[PDB]
RNA sequence: CACGGACCAAGGAGUCUAACGUCUAUGCGAGUGUUUGGGUGUAAAACCCAUACGCGUAGGUUGGGGCCUCGCAAGAGGUGCACAAUCGACCGUGAGUAAGAGCAUAGCUGUUGGGAGUUCCUGCCGAA
RNA sequence: GGCGCUCAAGCGUGUUACCUAUACUCUACCGUCAGGGUUGAUAUGAUGCCCUGACGAGUAGGCAGGCGUGGAGGUCAGUGACGAAGCCUAGACCGUAAGGUCGGGUCGAACGGCCUCUAGUGCAGAUCUUGGUG
């Protein structure tokens, strides 16, 4: 109170806007392969592990397969393909949002590779990048 | 007669009034706290009134009451606000006890601004002395 | 074609891009009427003021902390 | 009709301000009626003579009522006996004022009536004949 | 609304003798009538004006002379004067020298107004400058005298000061520019004679068939009357004075379930019952 | 595009005033207007007196805004402005009376008149 | 309309799709109107502030509000060789606009702002005339 209020302070009206947990798109499910459309790893195929509280999807390359480390990715900048891997092998509880502010990636990668081996040619798929060739129309293209 | 005086001053020549481009009016009256010609503003319009006004280094408080409406020479009672800002606000509230909130709020604001102006003119005119 | 529908909003009317309503000022006494309304109003020295008076007005305006719209006019060009 | 008196008289405007405030803040329709009357032009404010006041009081039960005339009251030498009452009106001619004072009555402005009867209790409004 | 005014000696010391106010100062102050009459009469230097209206305007101006706030409003430096209406000893009427009268005015406290009028002198702006109207200056104090004993000659030369007999007061001299409240100084004899000239409650005005005007409103201040004590008893409770906004925006019931339930409670139950998709019996 | 074009500079198609009336504001009020003259006057002025004449004066009942009582309210009533409705009396069959409003000033403005092209900007109301 | 068109880019007859206006709906804004709230006083002129709603084409006709030009009274203890008034200003700011303020230029001695009453807004075209030039 060391200064009397010069002019006046207009208090903001109370806001009836409570934040609620996000409702993700139906295609996104744990163990779903993803295509990243921007950033350092744009056009690179990655695996989906879990959805964080702050609405940043968590993804692993695996770094072993394609050199993409554990990372947070925005959901809207990602395409979801119809091919899946079982994520039950990897537990994915410890690492969280605040944690993001090598050994863990190795632990995750061993379990995820274990499931990757069963499906044919999946490692090659995750290794290679994606791009649009001439004559490719996305709207028909089933991803 | 304050209402009559105000109505004449409003719909006739308030010589201290200046019509700004926006349409808002400013009374030039030195004693005026809020330099805007309104019902609550013209010291001429209102019998009960107060202002902070600077004389030399001091920031005096001038009081106006209907009792001294006659004898305008002695009308404005002069009170010295203490240099301590907190003490000054306390003295203003005490003297303006049971006094309409408009003049009290405006008086406090004017005291704050005049104190800042005194500080900053001390700033602009700092000299080698002391 | 001019018409009333083009009228500007009242809250934004008569406002410079700096956000200060322009008020004409002739002398120090008229400057002092804008002592606290520094946020709402900015002073503008009249065209007919002499150079000797303009420096005094500018000094008093700086002391009061009131924005002058046209400083360095007739003390500098453009 | 009007929303404010066309006259530029300061005192009429003050009375209009008081009565519009009362009509806004009083349930009684009396304040509304007098407020609407205050706006009227001279032709629509015919003079109500002391004669009409005498008739209005002769009506049964109205002897002690405060007669109200939004306008001017004029004397009438036709009468010799005039009862005592506290007429209220905007203006009073010298003859009418003398007649009211002489008979023990008294004349008040409409502000004094508002102080007396903010809800217009026991009031009797009169209006002059606007034949032409 | 004082009872009396204190005379002031020429040297400045307050005089014990006191004079009751005349009834003119408690007269209607009407800017509109004064303005109309002032325009009509200033056109002459012709427009006919009712004599009673002219006297009414004169009375209104005289009443305005006592309201110091209006005098400040017009521009006079009445900030430093012993009191208002300003009264001075009758000996003022017998001064023979301009310098003595000016010194008496300094003692009276009208020094500031005279200094203003002196400083205000400037050359006439328009071509009227060469039509015998060349120098223009502000107006000074008015000195009213009941009888002239050489005061008139002394104060003629000093700029800004005009003298007028009590029996002959002028609206032009009293209200320059249709603006009420000129600064005036009344001689002690003049203050007394004002009653005879204009009349009091129980005294004939000395003008044939003239009475001072009555007030349409008995009280000048409407704030006192509107507040009062009994009206507030008569008045219903007040509002907020800043209306609360209701229904700033329209929320369609069909798209927002909350307002839909608000409009209709039975909609909740009907949704659970699904009567809209009810099956009529096959029969 | 269809239709026309010596050249530069200029100048470039009539006036004051009256009569009646509606409305508005102000002053007074069965009154109202002064100035027809005089006094007075820091002097056409301003202030004031008469002097005349002008234009004015010479009930029954129902409804009724309003106010009183009862009623929380709807209502129950009581009382009744203006004015209307019909019912009549009298004066002298209406402009009727049986409890008048006008005069003066100013503004705007309709009509009749006495010789008598477009129209600064914005807005508003609006036939057919 | 122009370029162009002839299983039409010509007609009449039906089908959808599509483009979009001074039209309609919603929102915000600006104006006029209407209904309101607000004083033992308002955090800014109760002619203020605030709330709510309706309308904005409009021909004939009529009314209001602003801008600008002079005249007079009053006023700003206004402005001025450290540069007043006048004029220009493809500069800046303001106003929907008539315009206003400032900057600069020009100018070189006085004039402006504001309240009131009083006068008073820019163009077109003809008969031609005169000088001057063919
Ligand atoms: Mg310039
Ligand atoms: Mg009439
Ligand atoms: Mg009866
Ligand atoms: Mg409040
Ligand atoms: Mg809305
Ligand atoms: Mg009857
Ligand atoms: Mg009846
Ligand atoms: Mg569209
Ligand atoms: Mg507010
Ligand atoms: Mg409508
Ligand atoms: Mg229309
Ligand atoms: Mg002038
Ligand atoms: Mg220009
Ligand atoms: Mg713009
Ligand atoms: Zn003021």
């Amino acid at each position: 109170p060391k200064w009397y209020p010069s002019e006046d302070v207009a208090a903001l009206k109370k806001t009836r806007k409570a934040a609620r947990p996000q409702k993700l798109r139906a295609s996104l499910v744990p163990g779903t392969v993803l295509i990243l459309l921007a950033g350092r790893f744009r056009g690179k195929r990655v695996v989906y592990l879990k959805h964080l509280e702050d609405n940043t999807l968590l993804i692993s390359g695996p770094f072993k397969v394609n050199g993409v480390p554990l990372r947070r990715v925005n959901a809207r900048y990602v395409i979801a393909t119809s091919t899946k891997v079982s994520v039950e092998g990897v537990n994915v509880e410890k690492f969280n949002v605040e944690y993001f502010a090598v050994e863990d990636q190795k632990v995750v990668d061993k379990a995820l590779i274990a499931e990757i081996k069963k499906t044919p040619l999946l490692k090659q798929y995750l290794s290679a990048s994606f791009s649009l060739k001439n004559g490719d129309k996305p709207h028909m293209l089933k991803f | 007669s304050d209402e009559i005086v105000w109505q004449v001053i409003n719909q006739s020549f308030c010589s201290h009034r200046i019509k700004a481009p926006n349409g808002q009016n400013f009374c030039r009256n030195e004693y005026n706290v809020t330099g805007l010609c309104t019902r609550q503003s013209c010291p001429l319009a209102n019998s009960k009134y107060a202002t902070v006004k600077c004389d030399n280094g001091k920031l005096y408080l001038y009081m106006k009451t209907p009792e001294r409406a006659h004898t305008p020479a002695k009308l404005w009672e002069r009170i010295k606000l203490s240099k301590n800002y907190t003490k000054a606000l306390q003295q203003i509230d005490e003297h303006l006890l049971h006094w309409s909130k408009f003049f009290r709020h405006k008086c406090k604001q004017r005291f704050t601004k005049l104190t800042q102006v005194m500080i900053t003119e001390r700033r602009l005119a700092l000299r080698e002395e002391e | 074609q001019p018409k009333i529908g083009y009228g500007s909003n009242k809250k934004t009317k008569f406002l410079s891009p700096s956000g200060h309503k322009t008020f004409l000022v002739a002398n120090v006494k008229d400057l002092e009427t804008l002592t606290m309304h520094t946020k709402t109003y900015a002073a503008e020295i009249a065209h007919n003021i002499s150079a000797k008076n303009r420096v005094v007005i500018l000094a008093r305006a700086k002391a009061l902390g009131i924005k002058v719209t046209n400083p360095k006019g007739r003390l500098a060009l453009e | 009709h009007r929303t404010a008196p066309k006259s530029d008289n300061v005192y009429l405007k003050l009375l209009v301000k008081l009565y519009t405030f009362l009509a806004r803040r009083t349930d009684a329709p009396f304040n509304k009626v007098v407020l609407k009357a205050l706006f009227l032009s001279k032709i629509n404010r015919p003079p109500v003579s002391v004669s009409r006041i005498a008739r209005a009081l002769k009506q049964e039960g109205a002897a002690n009522k405060t007669v109200v005339v939004v306008g001017t009251v004029t004397d009438d030498a036709r009468i010799f006996e005039f009862p005592k009452t506290t007429v209220a009106a905007l203006r009073f001619t010298a003859g009418a004022r003398a007649k009211i004072v002489k008979a023990g009555g008294e004349c008040i402005t409409l502000d004094q009536l508002a102080v007396r009867a903010p809800k217009g209790q026991n009031t009797l409004i009169l209006r002059g004949p606007r034949n032409s | 609304s004082r009872p009396q005014v204190t005379v002031h000696s020429l040297t400045g010391e307050a005089t014990a003798n006191a004079l009751p106010l005349p009834a003119v100062f408690s007269a209607p102050i009407r800017p509109d009538i004064v303005h109309t009459v002032f325009t009509s009469v200033n056109k002459n230097k012709n427009v006919k004006v009712n004599h009673n209206e002219k006297r009414y305007a004169t009375a209104s101006a005289i009443a305005a002379t006592a309201v110091a706030s209006l005098v400040l409003a017009r521009g006079h430096r009445v900030e430093k004067i012993p009191e208002i209406p300003l009264v001075v000893s009758t000996d003022l009427e017998s001064i023979q020298k301009t310098k003595e009268a000016v010194a008496a005015l300094k003692a009276v406290g009208a020094h500031s107004d005279l200094l203003k009028v002196l400083k205000s002198k400037k050359l006439r702006a328009g071509k009227g400058k060469y039509r015998n109207r060349r120098w223009t200056q502000r107006r000074g104090p008015l000195v009213v005298y009941a009888e002239d004993n050489g005061i008139v000659k002394a104060l003629r030369n000093v700029p800004g000061v005009e003298t007028a007999n009590v029996a002959s007061l002028n609206l032009l001299q009293l209200a320059p520019g249709a603006h009420l409240g000129r600064f005036v100084i009344w001689t002690e004899a003049a203050f007394t004679k004002l009653d005879q000239v204009w009349g009091s409650e129980t005294v004939a005005s000395s003008k044939v068939g003239y009475t001072l005007p009555s007030h349409i409103i008995s009280t000048s201040d409407v704030t006192r009357i509107i507040n009062s004590s009994e009206i507030q008893s008569a008045i219903r409770p007040a509002g907020q004075a800043t209306q609360k906004r209701t229904h700033v925006l329209k929320k369609n019931p069909l798209k927002n379930k909350q307002v839909l339930l608000r409009l209709n409670p039975y909609a909740k139950v009907f949704a659970a019952e699904k009567l809209g998709s009810k099956k009529a019996e096959k029969t």
